[PDB]
């Protein structure tokens, strides 16, 4: 894979448009599963399927929840930076 | 299942 980061701005209603997906205690490896028209991460072009990601912010994601992961997101505000890889 | 943030 190769190693990734884009600072993409939070959208109007604070969700910058990318779905993921993960588990716990078997499949921490959180990854992107697809993007939504009229997002930042659409329009910008660079996260999105096929990427996974493994940070937010500098923190990072790899260990996580879904529900940790997407409220982690949802609660940064401004610049968000997501490191995705490109597989 | 695939949240969305």
């Amino acid at each position: 894979t190769v190693p990734g980061k884009v600072t993409l701005q939070k959208d109007a209603q604070n969700l910058i448009g990318i779905s993921i997906g993960g588990g716990a205690q078997y499949c921490p490896c959180l990854y992107i599963v697809q993007v939504f028209d009229n997002t930042p991460a659409a329009l910008d072009g660079t996260v999105a399927a096929g990427d996974e990601i493994t940070g937010v912010n500098g923190r990072s994601i790899k260990g996580k929840t879904k529900v940790e992961v997407a409220k982690m997101i949802q609660e940064v505000k401004g610049e968000v930076t997501i490191h995705y890889n490109k597989l | 299942e695939s949240v969305k943030i």
